[PDB]
């Protein structure tokens, strides 16, 4: 479900 | 030449300096290393393209720039245009900008 292409924003950040 | 917008309000500015000059910006995250690594074609086409101004934000320190555009994943490139937005995408493909670009020159 996570692709590497793309960032989640689900981080913390 | 790139320009980096740390505030929307700087975006505003930006827009405002391009004139009616193509404008793409990058929303992709300094802190996502994936993001990050796809800088250089960006970055580097700003030369190919010196006709054409290219921006940087970063959703975690212009996180009010992307917040405004409601940015639910990254990197995403926005163009823009007489401060006016003409395009949009997502994904990790630097060719893609290519495209665009020569799509809305």
């Amino acid at each position: 479900p996570a692709t590497l292409k793309i960032c989640s924003w689900n981080v913390d950040g | 030449m790139v320009k980096q917008i740390e505030s929307k309000t700087a975006f505003q500015e930006a827009l405002d300096a391009a004139g009616d000059k193509l404008v793409v910006v990058d929303f992709s995250a300094t802190w996502c290393g994936p993001a990050k690594m796809i800088k250089p074609f960006f970055h580097s086409l700003s030369e190919k393209y010196s006709n054409v101004i290219f921006l940087e934000v970063d959703v975690d320190d212009a996180q009010d720039v992307a917040s405004e555009a409601e940015v639910k994943a990254t990197p995403t490139f926005q163009f823009f245009k007489k401060g006016q937005k003409v395009g949009e995408f997502s994904g990790a493909n630097k060719e893609k900008l290519e495209a665009t670009i020569n799509e809305l020159v």
